């Protein structure tokens, strides 16, 4: 049934992935993002300013343009917060103990 | 024949400048791709190298 | 214009990188050049080629000796007769 | 808006180049220095060396 996918069709495989239990979000695949020229980059500008580099290191940031976060994090909230008092509780969820609002952050999300 | 009765001589003139338009372009911009490509070395370039132990570096070799 | 040691097709010859040789040939060339076909060869006769024709071969002659034969012969028909029942043909056409 | 950043990068890669020049130079210098140690250290051992 899964059958090989030639090299060829890699690129459309990044982006495209086949369907899984734990799938990513095809739609925000291309919103990845993590700069390994954000310091470098800041370092360079600063010093072209004038700066040492104990200055340059007080003054550098992390880099704000990764990737995006989840909205469920703001949008459910509490209902996160007490699955995961119930996990903490009930040892991670075992034999089906924190089902309950494992369902109904199932169906805010999915509406059937 | 060629005094009455021919546009393809025409038609083909300026399909072939068209033509030239194209291979010339397209020369032009492959040198310049190599030419980035040498650009890219000049980083590499180190010219402190070119230096003699104990002796001055020579601003022929753009210091 | 990104990845230079692992693009070689965008890269120069290599009698480029050898600092040694009216008009001269130019210095820099790509091997992205071998992906057109006039680069370096010339464009003449090129509109030319499809010119030059050349004509066919058959000869259409058979004798036919009819004294050897004494039967008719079939023959098919080619298209309807329009010339009989013209108004009708297109709503009689379909039968047989 | 935008020459505010070029400048910024244009001073930096001069600095990059002038650093890089500076730093050549001064590690050019200590291995030839070493070397020529080392040369001489060979030659007080061959003047040390015994045998035929």
């Amino acid at each position: 049934a899964a059958s090989t996918i030639p090299i060829s069709q890699w690129p459309s495989l990044l982006y495209a992935p086949p369907s899984s239990p734990a799938n990513p979000a095809v739609e925000a695949l291309p919103e990845m993002q993590f700069d390994d020229l954000h310091y470098p980059r800041q370092m360079l500008l600063c010093r072209g300013a004038g700066y040492s580099l104990e200055q340059c290191n007080r003054m550098a940031q992390p880099d704000a343009r990764v990737t995006p976060e989840n909205p469920a994090e703001k949008l459910l909230k509490e209902e996160a917060v007490a699955a995961i008092a119930c996990l903490s509780q009930r040892e991670g969820g075992k034999d089906e103990q924190c089902r309950y609002y494992i369902e109904r952050m199932y169906k805010l999300a999915n509406k059937e | 024949r060629l005094t009455f009765f021919d546009t393809e001589s025409v038609a083909l003139q300026s399909r072939l400048r068209y033509a030239e338009k194209q291979k010339l372009f397209h020369q032009e911009l492959d040198r310049e791709l190599a030419a980035g490509h040498i650009a890219s070395l000049v980083a590499e370039y180190d010219p402190v190298a070119t230096r003699l132990p104990f002796q001055p570096m020579q601003d022929r070799y753009r210091v | 214009p990104f990845m230079w040691r692992q693009r070689a097709y965008c890269a120069p010859v290599p009698s480029a990188f050898a600092s040694q040789q009216g008009v001269r040939k130019p210095l820099l060339r790509s091997n992205s050049e071998s992906l057109s076909v006039f680069s370096q060869i010339p464009d003449g006769l090129l509109g030319h080629t499809t010119s030059v024709t050349m004509g066919n071969s058959d000869i259409f002659f058979l004798p036919k000796p009819s004294n050897l034969l004494k039967i008719a012969l079939p023959a098919f028909v080619f298209m309807p007769n329009l010339t009989i029942f013209t108004r009708a043909f297109p709503f009689y056409a379909h039968t047989s | 808006n935008a020459f505010s950043s070029f400048d910024a990068c244009r001073t930096g890669l001069l600095k990059q180049q002038s650093a890089a020049v500076e730093n050549s130079l001064v590690r050019q210098n200590m291995a030839d220095v070493r070397a020529k140690a080392l040369f001489e250290r060979r030659a007080v051992l061959l003047d040390l060396v015994e045998g035929k």
